[PDB]
């Protein structure tokens, strides 16, 4: 019994044993996998594997599945997204599919097809650390899906040859890896604030005696942590401009590269006040060399860290509740990890003490895992 | 007599193209890794979790490794082609 | 330790084509051997020696010369890795 | 499923009969029959293809023809006379024979029936390599002249190789099986099954009545073979080449191994064509090996041994109280019956009476034990 994060941009499995629960790392050592999956003119590619090959293989490498997992073609939310991937969404009888190109044949398939690749990897994965076959799983879903999306999402789970004891909402699951469900005292509230690579959820859980109710959710689903790598691209591509007289701008490789410094001097500011961006030969055999603060990180995304709090008022307004009536904040998605958004959460809660001991990027998984155990 | 030089050339044919298949995979794991050092277009697959140890290095050692790179995969063309 | 970690990454690909190029050594041994008036100082292809053995005389000595070059050329590889 | 396996001296062959068809299962180098040989190194055990690639370098460690070796005494004539034609020790254990090796540095015996064990075993992993399941059931043959010691022997050796003897049957028994003779209709029928491999001749007659046999007779030479074949050639031509090019090879080991290949090779040629060229690069000194024989100058060399197959058929007949019109079926058996002069022998012999020969004579041993074992399970 194994419980598994469905995440839109990457998946994590993990399983509860010797009383603690173990999140399962894949073939090269990660934790989480892409929950991409690419077609080729040989072969079906999953994970790592489909994400390195993104560049020479765009129209062919899917992602987002979970976007369109459960929706109809006509959604408003479909029609919009699809303008913003690189690969096809065709029409098939109301029913959303993604359109490539697999070993010369033009095919298509249905959201929960390509979710269910994705969980059979994280199978494959649990399978070989465990050494028997796993079977029985938990998986995990936005407490905003309709009964249509989370059906979709069984059924992937169903076609990966898995036995979905049970369907249960992320926020839920990260709660319950706090055991914030197991304590004394009467019916608490919980604020859950999520936010991962490309989508940012707030959602308030009310616990009583054990059992859990979603009070309301609130959020934005395309802002995300490569947003505030954007900010910081744009912000070295003027640079460049400025030192150099060349943009590169329209350089796909070099925007690449830059992207990926970008990414690690995020990571270094979380746990430094600066950082260093190198990258050799960046245009025109020029080389790239310049630094950044995490003051200069954080005026660069300014409007987005505290745009975060937006939805923390909202969500308090729809469960009718003040902010001084949260019980427990809990922090989920890697971006928790930026010392300003810590610091923006807990100041608006007056200095209240916030939950993230548990890896940020694993905590829905861990949650999902014991309720796992529980179910087997 | 000619069906036996025929015999005997598949039989180290096979070995050979065994090893060029080898050597084969060799180039296309290096390619991947260079790949991530380049600014040109990959023609290939790009190891993401190589590039990004490869820019947290010092602007010398990307230029180190990524010539180094370029030596292994000469190299390894060399032997491709004495080889065959 | 981002310089070791790239470099670890790169010795394990070449130290894997190193351990192919001895297999392929290995098996070139024990056909050459085959061809040799050496008493064999590894295994012989005995499979490889009959038919070896009944080939015309020129084409013997084609197809140890090509074994000679190759386990050369394999090991001129080795070198310059 | 069971297998049928054929423990000849020289080689061994596994087949096994399904879907109403035998297949002779190849082994991990694609060969159809696997070397009688076991070799022990200072880091293993070798058998079969690999134990025989070895033995040049390891001579004294590679045992082979064990099977000579099954029911003897080690003071009997014959083990102190083979003896002298193998690299390998044997010793004497209270009367009974033993070849004794050098393994992991470690001096070991073995009994001759311990090194088959060794053989089945191969064997039974080339049969389940091929099946992709466990081979646990099996027909061994043996040769009929075995007593009773020498088949309990070659049971406990398929026991021990983890296989379940269904059934020890003779192999001119599993031959004329795999042509279907205990299948055809009508009163007694008297077979010869003629014999002849690499290093032994065995004819034997047998009485067929519904389905039943019946050993009326057998008769032979332990010592004759192919490789006598090949022995008057490669001593020809080291006669040859030492009048030719005055130089003897004859202690020259590396030069008489290629020699002999050449000649085993140019054989095998002879018995399709009727000349062959024998040439061998850099044979002694760098000096080549250049030359030619015929298919006639070949039976020449062997005459005397060709006629002389004859007697043991004429000796069959005698003990089997037949007169040669009498006999119904002729099946021929082993890689030497290919030759041509022999089988012209043999059927002007028997008033060109046409002979069993369709399945490969290496094989159709194996092929009828893989028949009966089918049948016995
Ligand atoms: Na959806
Ligand atoms: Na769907
Ligand atoms: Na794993
Ligand atoms: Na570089």
């Amino acid at each position: 019994a194994v419980g598994i994060d469905l995440g839109t941009t990457y998946s994590c499995v993990g399983v509860f044993q010797h009383g603690k629960v173990e999140i399962i790392a894949n073939d090269q050592g990660n934790r989480t996998t892409p929950s991409y999956v690419a077609f080729t003119d040989t072969e079906r590619l999953i994970g790592d594997a489909a994400k390195n090959q993104v560049a020479m293989n765009p129209t062919n490498t899917v992602f987002d599945a979970k976007r369109l997992i459960g929706r109809r073609f006509d959604d408003a939310v479909v029609q919009s997204d699809m303008k913003h991937w690189p690969f096809m969404v065709v029409n098939d009888a109301g029913r959303p599919k993604v359109q490539v190109e697999y070993k010369g044949e033009t095919k298509s398939f249905y959201p929960e097809e390509v979710s269910s690749m994705v969980l059979t990897k994280m199978k494959e994965i649990a399978e070989a650390y465990l050494g028997k076959t796993v079977t029985n799983a938990v998986v995990t879903v936005p407490a905003y899906f309709n009964d249509s999306q989370r059906q979709a999402t069984k059924d992937a789970g169903t076609i990966a040859g898995l036995n979905v004891l049970r369907i249960i909402n992320e926020p839920t699951a990260a709660a319950i890896a706090y055991g914030l469900d197991k304590k004394v005292g009467a019916e608490r509230n919980v604020l859950i604030f999520d936010l991962g690579g490309g989508t940012f959820d707030v959602s308030i859980l009310t616990i009583e005696d054990g059992i859990f109710e979603v009070k309301s959710t609130a959020g934005d689903t395309h802002l995300g942590g490569e947003d505030f790598d954007n900010r910081m691209v744009n912000h070295f591509i003027a640079e460049f401009k400025r030192k150099h007289k060349k943009d590169i701008s329209e350089n796909k490789r070099a925007v690449r590269r830059l992207r990926t410094a970008c990414e690690r001097a995020k990571r270094t500011l979380s746990s430094s006040t600066q950082a260093s961006i190198e990258i050799d030969s960046l245009y025109e055999g020029i080389d790239f060399y310049t630094s950044i603060t995490r003051a200069r990180f954080e005026e660069l995304n300014a409007d987005l860290f505290r745009g975060t709090l937006d939805p923390v008022e909202k969500a308090l307004r729809d469960a009718k509740l003040d902010k001084s009536q949260i019980h427990d904040i809990v922090l989920v998605g890697g971006s928790t990890r930026i010392p300003k958004i810590q610091k923006l959460l807990q100041d608006f809660f007056n200095g209240k003490e916030l939950n993230k001991s548990i890896n940020p990027d694993e905590a829905v998984a861990y949650g999902a895992a014991v309720q796992a155990a529980i179910l087997s | 007599s000619e069906e036996s030089l025929k015999h005997a050339t598949r039989i180290i044919d096979e070995v050979v193209s065994k090893f060029l298949d080898d050597l084969g995979n060799a180039k296309s794991h290096l390619m991947s890794l260079y790949s991530a050092c380049s600014s040109e277009v990959p023609p290939g697959p790009v190891d993401q979790k190589f590039q990004s140890i490869v820019i947290g290095c010092a602007l010398e050692d990307q230029k180190k490794i990524k010539r180094r790179l370029e030596t292994l995969l000469r190299n390894i063309d060399n032997s491709d082609k004495a080889i065959k």
